């Protein structure tokens, strides 16, 4: 027995295998044991290296040989893993056979650094009436969807992968956007049934699935963003555009938690080890905009977080908050309140994506960031005087609160979302109960279509708003709203 | 026959060593025949040097450095299938009923993986209760997790036991009750009632597998349960084909055995002094419960909240897997409504269009929205008199009430302790009743014919009994 | 020799870690050289980790310790009734040796789940509150819980006070005996209760198990498990036993320092992750055994005291829900005048009316009603109101003050209920606060001259009849407007 590329297992627990031998690994090398279970060599010490294992502890022994692989943690990569659910390691879990690799990727792979970067300027359109008008992501962006369980994030980044439908089915290759969904200590089941909704609505053929589940081993959701980010990587180190939807990295930083403390390091605050923060900040910075010379791809983050009681202020949440571009904070109070998507806009806010909206949104969307989120003044304190100024931006609000719902699944294009928008920030809504404003959009909608249907299309075309155009879309509004 | 020796015995951890590569693996069990009986160990770790730590599921007082400990070969192992039912069963899968061996001829070991994700069902879809309130207004999810609240007092026991029967009669699944970290005393009743009720039949056909792992057994053997629970109510899934109910009570009671163990295995605990492992801990109980091909095994768990904290990392973590919850309060118990679930309280997943139909949505939400306002308007008709209300509010609330009441039933099992015909009603009928009740077709009809009624044709048919 | 012997290989802090002993048990018994005891409870390959019962200036490097081949026992048995006795059943009164019946070790495995029976016979407190609202049945563990100096005690001791009624009859099934266990108090404190227990005639039917605040941990420790055998004497031969662990906050610390010292690792509050097992294991053995197994019972007080009212500490948690119920204490009760200061709002028996004598239960039945409306109500308590709560007040009030009572005081079932009777149906309403006291006094001493057969009847049947409810509401009225 070569104890240069081989070696024997010392002890096995919590997680760790200690090992003799394996002179020759490098560290962070991919082992393989006896039961074809896999660990990385995480730390080497004169006379052993320990080795954190991807599966139970059941599955290694004390005596059992070690092989090393030569490789440092990496994955397959490339189109061919388009359509497929794979496991952290990029082993497919869909009962579809071996994975068509362009190559492979190491897991940790560095950032893009100062120089290769551009100002993202393309949008990221999700098809969410309040994201596109009020938050809006452009390519290359990092944009933290964060809230309380069970208050529609997955949802928002959903619709956002089932719009793409749009621009995956041209030709045109700049304008569309390949998905990379990470799903990291969630339910078997609600993965399954998260790719079979995508397969119902067509968006698999343009999305890779990567999971570590709730019952898998800390180091495999450990380890799942980033075996997704380079994944992620490919499209856009060949002048592609990639979203990575990372749902979520709370319950990583858990899965972090357990390995840490398993390895004896020192318990921070709130029991995560120093480093919990670089386990995202790394991660995350992996999502860029590219120049010109890099060929312009760009991988865009949708990290996913999840307060408890709403508090935005805990470790995690800010560590978060500290590395992405902007946050889309959902409460849960306006979830409960039938307000869906339940977006606060006084909480959320994109930091670069101004400049990646399109033209039309932009214009229609005059103040609407400044005015709604400080309605928000007003109807607060409502409930002193009877006013008269405001008792009018009480009213106007109440119709931008309505016209900002949308139904799940639903996903709205821009031509779609600008006159809705238009339509309610010139007050036309003012007169409509609350109760029709839901079915005022569907009739509205189908009246543009059937009637106005060269006006939309020039907002889709041009994706600016005219003098002309304006003017013409002030017409056809009035005409509506009296019948 | 692989032996070993005992090399250390500290509280509830014991070592053993063996010979070269002759070690079990984690998770095996091993056995030392005590004059007791026999004490089982789980294998926890490899220490190195031939000795492997385990934890004891039973007292380890007595033990000797040196004494024989012999291996099984694999996890602790469990009795499965029908020569289960209506036994009582610890966490080994010893028979604790005194009521001989369970002639079971198989056995399954209850450490196992979960469902593939290639073998996992792809659509979400309602476990149909027979319970009125259940099924119309937060249904439980096929192969799904229901958090069952409350306490005591609020008829938590006839409950479960409503739901052992529907499920048996409706679908033909049986049931699995584990009892984690049962208190001796409330497990002894529970057994006796469930005689009375039928549930059990020792003379005849059990409808429910009893195991128990009690208070007084050490944290190994109560974290372990849960799993022996899980592993029979398994067999009748993957291998019989049913959609099975598995109960466990209480699930903080799990969280805390694995804090316990996890002590005193030596790791290091993590915040509020919760096991580092305390999510996937949770994962590799519940990722099991799932529905797969063959059928389902779905879980009614009771839910302790420690400091009425939601946020506490037990429930946080728990809830993450909850699909649904059922909210016994004593609040509705003291309005004379059984079973005490409280409708704006309990809450589902499922209650969905696209899972439940256009229909059934619409019903239940006009439903809550009616009994919401309702709750309101207890403020001021405590004050203002009732005659202050408007033309659609003094309707409602008259329909409301009604409606409130529609939402009793009497149980099957109950029977026995009421001598009122016990109603199983069908999520069909439960849906209609409900739509035309809401659209003034019965607003003629005086409250008492909605109290303690199965579907519409008993408030017709009750009514017009009221009547001479 | 080494198989049966030891030398001492390090000593220090009552830890006494030993070489040899090659055969020992765990938990078993030694003895050494200078003569002092321990017990084994690490049992490591290098070593034994041995807890001493006495002072480990005793103990010195190299010195030799033997086996005793035991774990650790206790006598139990009548004999014991009457007599004080420390941790391991040594007399400490006194009055000689005790007489054992046999031998019990310390740990016992608690009846299963087959070999019981549902708590119905009540354990009769004496005391208005705890007989009314929070009823505690034979083989019943109930916690009594509080903060310091809030009558836990007092509870727990009125009740073994109030056992006269049955432990001077012939009939054993009715009796119960009675085991106190005082861990970590002073002795004096041990010293004053048995002299209360003395006046009144209650050491004849009470074993006091002593390991006060002066004697090495193992012994506290070990008490209480230790006083659970001489309580399961009583159970295991168709008697009835009541046993209070007074209390069980001082036992947890106990083991908490042999825990620590063996360098077993800390969790919570530093408690070693078997903490909740020590308190399981030990209050599981209180139950009410099946009619096979001779109808036994051995029924549970613990005590805990919290810090603060902070029922989510670590050890009131694991005993809150080990147990089947808590009687709560209240220092602002206390000093309001109302003893016992029983927060009736947070006081529970789960068992419940199952263990209540029928008669109370029916005087009793809205009792629970009008005093869970009235502490909702309470912050109107300081003008305008309607009759209503002007009612709902008048009545609450008299209700909460019929059930302070004095110390040492316990009242018959018979007593008891005519005292609810007359407050839960109005009888009080038109008189003034004050005067509630004297009223029960007098209320009852005129029942005993004119009304013994209405007493009689109570008591000898256990229930009202229609007859003797109207019989009671007669002679109520007839004493009110006098
Ligand atoms: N825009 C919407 N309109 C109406 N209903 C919605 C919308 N978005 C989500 N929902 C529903 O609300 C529930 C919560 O949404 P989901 O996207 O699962 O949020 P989440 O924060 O990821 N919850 P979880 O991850 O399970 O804690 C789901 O049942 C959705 O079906
Ligand atoms: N019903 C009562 N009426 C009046 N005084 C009482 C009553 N019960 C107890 N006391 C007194 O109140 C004090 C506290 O009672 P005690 O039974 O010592 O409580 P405790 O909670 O055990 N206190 P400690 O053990 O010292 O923390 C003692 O001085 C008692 O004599
Ligand atoms: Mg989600
Ligand atoms: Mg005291």
């Amino acid at each position: 027995a070569n104890l240069n590329e081989t070696g024997r297992v010392l002890a096995v627990g919590d997680g760790i295998a200690r090992v003799f031998g394996l002179n020759n690994i490098q560290a962070e090398e991919l082992v393989e044991f006896s039961s074809g279970v896999k660990g990385m060599a995480l730390n080497l010490e004169p006379g052993q290296v320990g080795i954190v294992l991807f599966g139970s502890d059941r599955l290694v022994k004390e005596g059992e040989l070690v092989k090393r692989t030569g490789n440092i943690v990496d994955v397959p990569v490339g189109p061919g893993l388009l359509g497929r659910v794979v496991d952290a390691l990029g082993n497919p879990i869909d009962g579809k056979g071996p994975i068509d690799a362009a190559g492979r990727s190491r897991a940790q792979v560095k950032a893009p650094g100062i120089l290769p970067r551009r100002s993202v300027h393309e949008p990221v359109q999700t098809g969410l009436k309040a994201v596109d008008a009020l938050v809006p992501i452009g390519r290359g962006q990092r944009e933290l969807i964060i809230g309380d369980r069970q208050t529609g994030k997955t949802a928002v980044a959903l619709d956002t992968i089932l719009n793409q439908k749009r621009w995956n089915n041209g030709s045109d290759e700049s304008k569309k956007l390949y998905c990379v969904y990470v799903a990291v200590g969630q339910k078997r089941s609600t993965v399954a049934q998260l790719v079979q909704t995508l397969e119902q609505h067509d968006a698999m053929k343009y999305s890779i699935i990567v999971a570590a589940t709730a019952s898998e081993a800390a180091p495999l959701q450990y380890l799942a963003p980033f075996t997704a980010a380079s994944i992620g990587e490919w499209f856009r180190d060949n002048g592609k555009h990639a979203l990575i939807v990372y749902d979520d990295l709370s319950k990583q930083a858990v899965a972090y938690r357990q390995l840490s403390l398993l390895l004896r390091r020192p318990p921070g605050r709130e029991a995560y080890p120093g480093d919990v923060f670089y386990l995202h900040s790394r991660l995350l910075e992996r999502a860029a905009k590219l120049s010109e010379k890099e060929g312009s791809g760009s991988l865009t983050a949708l990290p996913v977080i999840e307060t408890q009681g709403g508090d935005v202020s805990a470790y995690i949440p800010t560590n978060v908050i500290s590395i992405t571009d902007g946050q889309i904070f959902l409460e849960a109070e306006l979830f409960y309140k039938g307000i869906r998507p339940a977006i606060n806009v006084g909480l959320s806010v994109s930091r670069v994506g101004s400049a990646a909206q399109v033209k039309a949104l932009k214009q229609v969307a005059g103040s609407l960031k400044l005015f709604l989120a400080q309605y928000r003044e007003v109807a607060a304190s409502a409930q002193s005087d009877l006013d008269a100024s405001t008792k009018q931006t009480l009213v106007r609000g109440e119709r931008l609160t309505q016209l900002l719902k949308q139904n799940q699944y639903s996903p709205l294009a821009t031509e779609e979302q600008v006159p809705l928008i238009y339509a309610g920030v010139n007050g036309h809504l003012d007169g409509i109960e609350l109760s029709r404003i839901g079915e005022f959009e569907s009739s509205f909608l189908s009246y543009l279509k059937s009637n106005h249907n060269e006006l939309l299309t020039e907002i889709r075309e041009k994706g600016e708003l005219s003098k002309e155009l304006l003017a013409s879309l002030k017409s056809a509004t009035e005409s509506f709203v009296a019948t | 026959p692989i032996t070993g020796k005992v090399t250390a015995v500290i509280g509830a951890i014991v070592d053993v060593h063996f010979e070269q590569s002759e070690l079990p693996a984690i998770l095996n069990a091993l056995e030392i025949k005590t004059p007791q009986g026999k004490l089982v160990l789980e294998v926890a770790q490899h220490l190195g040097e031939n000795t492997v730590r385990t934890i004891a599921m039973d007292g380890t007082e007595g033990l000797v450095r040196g004494e024989k400990v012999l291996d099984t070969g694999g996890p602790i192992s469990v009795p499965v299938g029908r020569e289960t039912l209506g036994r009582i069963i610890n966490v080994i899968g010893e028979p604790i009923d005194e009521r001989g061996p369970i002639k079971s001829k198989l056995r399954k070991p209850i450490h196992a993986d979960p469902p593939s994700f290639a073998e996992q069902s792809t659509s979400a879809e309602i476990l149909e209760t027979g319970i009125k309130v259940v099924d119309l207004l937060a249904p439980y999810a096929r192969g799904g997790k229901i958090g069952l609240f409350g306490g005591a007092g609020v008829g938590k026991t006839v409950f479960i036991q409503e739901l052992i029967n529907n499920i048996a009669k409706a679908h033909g699944g049986f049931s699995v009750f584990t009892g984690v970290g049962e208190r001796t005393r409330e497990g002894n009743d529970l057994y006796r009632e469930m005689k009375e009720t039928g549930v059990i039949n020792l003379e005849g056909e059990s409808k429910v597998a009893l195991v128990f792992g009690q208070m007084n057994e050490p944290p190994g053997a109560r974290a372990r349960v849960a799993l022996t629970g899980l592993t029979i109510a398994e067999y009748f899934r993957d291998e019989e084909g049913q959609d099975v109910l598995l109960f466990i009570d209480n699930i903080f009671r799990f969280t805390q055995a694995g804090s316990e163990v996890s002590a005193l295995l030596g790791r290091i605990p993590s915040a509020v002094g919760y096991q580092p492992t305390l999510a996937t801990d949770m994962g590799l109980l519940q990722e099991r419960i799932t529905t797969t091909k063959k059928g389902s095994v779905t879980s009614v768990q009771a839910v302790y909240v420690p400091a009425d904290d939601l946020t506490d990392p037990a429930p946080a973590t728990t809830f993450a897997h909850l699909d649904a919850t059922t909210v016994l309060s004593r609040g509705i118990s003291e309005l004379g409504i059984y079973p005490a679930v409280d409708p704006l309280d309990s809450k589902s997943r499922l209650l969905d269009a696209a899972v439940v139909g256009q229909e059934h949505y619409d019903v239940a939400s006009k439903v809550q929205e009616t009994l919401q306002t309702y709750k309101s308007l207890q403020d001021i008709i405590a004050i203002l008199g009732m005659d202050e209300l408007s033309e659609q509010d003094k309707l409602t609330v008259e329909r409301a009430r009604k409606i409130q009441r529609f939402l009793s039933q009497p149980f099957a099992v109950a029977e026995v302790f009421t001598g009122i015909p016990g109603k199983l009603v069908r999520l069909k009928d439960t849906v209609a009743s409900f739509k035309a009740v809401l659209e003034g077709k019965y607003d003629n009809i005086p409250e008492h014919a909605f109290y303690m009624v199965g579907g519409i044709e008993d408030v017709v048919a009750k009514a017009e009994k009221l009547a001479a």
